[PDB]
């Protein structure tokens, strides 16, 4: 029995162009626990992504928070990409700065 | 009000890649306060709440050796479950347990419990009576019969009524926080006689919160979009709720924010810059 | 303090 990860991508602070910030990829509701998470800037993998410890909830599903330091600008695109056994292919979720 | 001490345990096999990964994580009232993670040369219990530094080296040593023994038991269990379910030695599998006690403000036990799962499904649970077990399938019946023949329920009841309650009291003593949300409304375009109003709550703790939008004194439930509450990553949480409204009618809608840190709920509207 | 688990 597998559970598909749910993903949110969002900044720690309201984004202001030119101002250093943190970009979060929060991944929840998945099982089994093994998962591979990458963050992507303009289509290319970001090398320094930190991973919180993993935890699980009363319904047995796992959750984890990935993050990277970033300075948003008007035109740069960020995404989080998650590979997990519940899905045939990696899932990519793009950062929407209004969300 | 009531308090709880709970341990969430995970054991995950990885055949051909290494020994199972074992984690033991402790929570006082749902806030993590200790963790052991087997993935290390000389793995040890670590505090996860700063107030835990009050415990001396003997404490950390005892909890570390007990976690190591627990880890080794689950390594055996992972093998046992392959036999019970007639499964291959090649696949990864996961055992999880949640085990703990909830006490009332008077210090009495309200509920002790222990729930196992295998590969994400309920496996066996201790009943409220602290005397019997509920098995979820035929494999868990084997465990049930084994634990019934071994006086396991009495051993576990002694833990839940004794150790669990007593240490919970110690941790509460040693560990005894809200941060109110700050809220604001943003404005974004829609196919363009419509606009989106998004009500944000930021910087709050704990995570529990409620955001609503009202028009003409009633809450909008249809077509209100909400995100699941999410960590900012600094110990605080975020949430938003949004509604699509007619262009020019923004001032007819009100966002209401409800949180335990607030003297009274917040009421706010879109505030166009001067 | 976590309990000592029993083998399943």
């Amino acid at each position: 029995i597998q559970k598909t990860p749910q993903i949110q991508v969002y900044s720690r602070h309201p984004p202001e162009n030119g101002k250093p910030n943190i970009l979060n990829c929060y991944v929840t509701q998945f099982h089994p626990p093994h998962i591979e998470i990458q963050m992507l800037k303009n289509g290319k993998k970001i090398p320094k992504v930190e991973m919180s410890d993993m935890s699980f909830s009363k319904d047995w599903s796992f959750y984890i928070l990935a993050h990277t330091e970033f300075t948003p600008t008007e035109t740069d695109t960020y995404a989080c990409r998650v590979k997990h056994d519940s899905m045939a292919e990696p899932k990519t979720v793009y950062w929407d700065r209004d969300m | 009000g009531p308090h709880s001490l709970r341990y969430f345990v995970t054991a995950v096999s990885r055949p051909g890649l290494g020994e199972p990964r074992y984690m033991e994580v402790g929570y006082v009232d749902d806030t993590e306060f200790v963790r052991f993670d087997s993935d290390a040369e000389n793995p040890r219990y670590e505090p996860r709440a700063r107030w835990m530094e009050q415990e001396g080296p003997e404490y950390w040593e005892r909890e570390t050796q007990k976690a190591k023994g627990n880890e080794q038991s689950f390594r055996v269990d992972l093998r046992t479950l392959l036999g019970y379910y007639n499964q291959s030695k090649g696949g990864s599998h996961t055992i999880q347990v949640i085990s703990g006690c909830e006490v009332g403000s008077d210090g009495r036990l309200l509920r002790g419990y222990q729930q196992y799962a295998y590969d994400g499904c309920d496996y066996i649970a201790l009943n409220e009576d602290l005397k019997t077990w509920t098995a979820a399938d035929m494999a868990a019946l084997i465990t049930k019969h084994k634990w019934e023949q071994a006086g396991e329920a009495e051993r576990l009841r002694a833990y839940l009524e004794g150790t669990c309650v007593e240490w919970l009291r110690r941790y509460l003593k040693n560990g005894n926080r809200t941060d109110s949300p700050k809220a604001h409304v943003t404005h974004h375009s829609r196919p363009e006689d419509k606009v989106t109003l998004r009500c944000w709550a930021l910087g709050f703790y704990p995570a529990d919160i409620t955001l609503t939008w009202q028009l003409n004194g009633e809450e909008l439930i249809q077509d209100m979009e909400l995100v699941e509450t999410r960590p900012a990553g600094d110990g605080t949480f975020q949430k938003w709720a949004s509604v699509v409204v007619p262009l020019g009618k923004e001032q007819y809608y009100t966002c209401h924010v409800y949180h335990q840190g607030l003297p009274e709920p917040l009421t706010l509207r879109w505030e166009p810059p001067p | 303090r976590a309990q000592i688990f029993a083998n399943i």
